[PDB]
């Protein structure tokens, strides 16, 4: 579900609301097990989608679009800084990438294991988002939406959580700050 | 076939180049917070 | 081959789960009183030579493939006075348990899961005339085969469902040549509303609704040797799905599938006497039959033969079987095997199903 | 000793130096959906599309003509 006319996370546009939905883009990246596709012989891209111009929920016939797909290289820096992010080595007694590189925090150890400790306390601190900032100093980074609750726009929220129709519970399910809560049984409950 | 749709395989993505590695069309060479000026709100979850 | 097969829900509980009705061509419906008779009479176990009793059934699946895939079933019956009997019965089929691993360790807790799929029931038979029973029978079905992922749920779905039997035996009758007795039975099985995999009531399958009618005779010579002959006829009791089409190309058949499965399960039973383009001799084509025969010495040995024809256009499910049974003292062991006839692999083909029964109790006369 | 991992639909046969000589993957229809008499203790990538079955029986064929049964659920 794509909205063209909203911000998507770790936008800072000042002026987002004034320019064409259409020249913005939203965009998901995945990895492949199988890499060598002469040797699979991958030969196409397949898919089946629901023509959504035509059932009940249509969108009108003057919202053309495009879907890109990309194969190959491309890069895993989200957040370009030429730094990878990894919000179980936050935490206010880390070190810290000394001047900060521009999205928010990065830590500045080595990473050993993609993985949280159980402590609730980490949790909260660590679970930020990629931008690595805990929603109350996003507003210096993110200026021209320091204003709003979530400046950088990357807030998780539990679909079942959220309120209004199916669409509107999943818009926020793919926030990366608080999609970790420790606890099965909070109500935030947290989709990884 | 290898099936990719997933949700919880897909991840946000980084902003990409057009037509060539030379297109700034979604400022995809920015060094600046420009880089995801272009970025609108995408969801995509398999419902529950 | 098998053309517009009739889908129901839970197809489980149309396999035999016994190696003697297996033995005899998968029916039960009208041969001797045992303590298999609940999935295919209930009815005669008010005509139980023993007080009580109770039955463990084997029937294993892909035994050359794997091992724990099976369908087991554990009876027991209680003939309180000499006109009525308790019964209670639980069919089971079962993958066995499978560990979901993926790596990461191998010391890692890992989750077992176990498919199943199980019908409990239970079921009273009263004995109205001398010679004439009658039974009604509550069943409880749960399918739990699915294996919940993300996205996956695995939700176990159950449904209801009442069987009404009933149960013919004469007395002996002297003949020319030998002192024959004559077997009569039916049984209208899994009357219930339909199963919801998904829980949607949109998306829901009939149930196997099964009309059984059978006939036996068993020839008596020399006071301790029988012959009992056998035939069953059976019935998918399920309206059969649209083919061809019978109202632009494809809207025929999903209009035709819609209209199909926007039928009730109490008017499904009786749209299946008909719904198809042919007349009577083409609605004969729905009808299975098997013949069997078992020859018995003692009441203690028994050699069971048996042929099962299902109508190739449906189901292709056509074998001939063989069974033996022995008697210990109170212990009987009874194991069958299949030959398939038939092009379509059959799931049970080189395999023999393995019975043991425990009889207890008083004794009853039979009449 | 023998373990099989499931990843990504992404079958994976870990032996303790028990060297196997071929793999058969089957349906719970007894349908063969994959061979391989090429083994190399490494992962392979059966077609995703299964028509809901989730059930599969590993077959693994050691050297010393041994075999090795895995249920496993294919997600």
């Amino acid at each position: 579900t794509y909205y063209p006319g909203e911000r998507g996370p770790y936008n800072n546009n000042p002026s987002f609301g004034a320019s064409n939905p259409s020249a913005n883009f939203g965009g998901i990246m995945r990895a492949l097990n199988s890499t060598n596709f002469e040797q699979g012989n991958v030969e196409y891209i397949q898919f089946w989608v629901l023509d959504p111009y035509v059932g009940n929920g249509e969108s009108p016939a003057t919202n053309a679009g495009k879907i890109y797909f990309n194969l190959g290289e491309i890069s895993e820096d989200v957040l370009k800084d030429g730094r990878k992010q990894y919000e179980n080595g936050l935490g206010p007694d880390q070190v810290m990438v000394n001047p900060q590189p521009l999205w928010g925090d990065v830590p500045a150890s080595q990473s050993l294991i993609y993985a949280f400790d159980t402590n609730p306390d980490n949790r909260k601190n660590q679970d930020v988002g990629l931008d690595g900032l805990p929603s109350s100093r996003e507003g210096s980074i993110y200026t021209n939406y320091a204003g709003e609750a979530d400046p950088a726009g990357d807030d998780y929220t539990y679909y079942l959580n959220a309120d209004g129709g199916v669409l509107e519970r999943y818009k926020n399910y793919n926030g990366t700050e608080g999609n970790s809560a420790v606890s099965i049984n909070d109500p935030n409950r947290g989709s990884t | 076939t290898i099936d990719m749709r997933s949700a919880y395989a897909w991840s946000l993505a980084s902003t990409p180049f057009i037509t060539s590695i030379n297109d700034n069309t979604f400022n995809a060479n920015s060094n600046t917070l420009e880089y995801g000026f272009k970025r609108a709100k995408l969801s995509w979850y398999t419902i529950d | 081959d098998i053309e517009r097969p009739i889908t129901t829900g839970v197809p489980f509980l149309l396999v035999a789960a016994d190696a003697r009705a297996a033995g005899l061509g998968d029916q039960g419906v009208a041969t001797s009183s045992d303590v298999f008779s609940q999935q295919w009479n209930p009815a005669k176990y008010a005509f139980a030579e023993d007080a009580q009793g109770l039955s463990i059934s084997y029937t294993p699946y892909l035994t050359d493939l794997a091992n724990d895939i099976s369908l087991g079933q554990v009876t027991y019956y209680n003939k309180i006075n000499d006109r009525s009997a308790f019964a209670g019965s639980f069919r089971y089929f079962g993958f066995g348990g499978i560990e979901l691993r993926q790596t990461g360790d191998p010391n890692e807790p890992t989750r077992e899961v176990n498919p199943n799929e199980f019908a409990l029931d239970g079921s009273y038979s009263l004995k109205l005339s001398e010679t004439f029973s009658m039974a009604v029978a509550a069943r409880y079905i749960r399918s739990n085969l699915k294996v919940a992922t993300e996205e996956i749920d695995a939700s176990a779905a159950g449904s209801f469902a009442v069987d009404v039997a009933g149960f013919y035996q004469s007395e002996e009758i002297a003949y020319s040549d030998f002192n024959g007795r004559w077997r009569a039975g039916f049984n209208i099985q899994n009357l219930g509303p339909k199963i919801s995999y998904d829980h949607d009531d949109l998306s829901a399958n009939f149930l196997p609704a099964n009309l059984r009618v059978g006939g036996g005779f068993d020839f008596i010579f020399d006071d301790y040797n029988k012959l009992g002959v056998s035939l069953e006829l059976t019935k998918l009791l399920v309206p059969t799905p649209p083919g061809p089409g019978t109202p632009s190309q494809s809207q025929a058949d999903e209009a035709n599938y819609k209209k199909y499965k926007d039928i009730g399960w109490v008017s499904g039973i009786f749209k299946s006497f008909g719904d198809a383009p042919g007349g009577f001799s083409e609605e004969l084509k729905e009808i299975t039959y098997s013949a069997a025969a078992e020859y018995m010495y003692q009441d203690a040995f028994a050699m069971r033969l048996g042929y099962y024809h299902e109508s190739p256009m449906k189901g292709a499910k056509q074998f001939f079987s063989l069974g033996a049974g022995f008697k210990y003292s109170m212990i009987k062991v009874d194991v069958s095997y299949l030959f398939s006839a038939s092009k379509v692999k059959n799931p049970l083909e080189n395999t023999l199903r393995f019975s043991l029964t425990f009889n207890f109790g008083d004794k009853y006369e039979t009449y | 000793s023998f373990y099989v991992s499931v990843k990504d639909k992404t079958i994976k046969l870990n032996s303790t130096e028990d060297v196997m000589r071929e793999v058969s993957i089957f349906d719970i229809s007894g349908k063969l959906l994959y061979n391989n008499k090429k083994v190399e203790n490494t992962e392979f990538q059966v077609s995703n599309f299964q028509s809901g079955n989730q059930v599969l029986i590993v077959k693994v064929t050691l050297d010393n003509g041994n075999i090795i049964t895995k249920k496993i659920v294919f997600n």
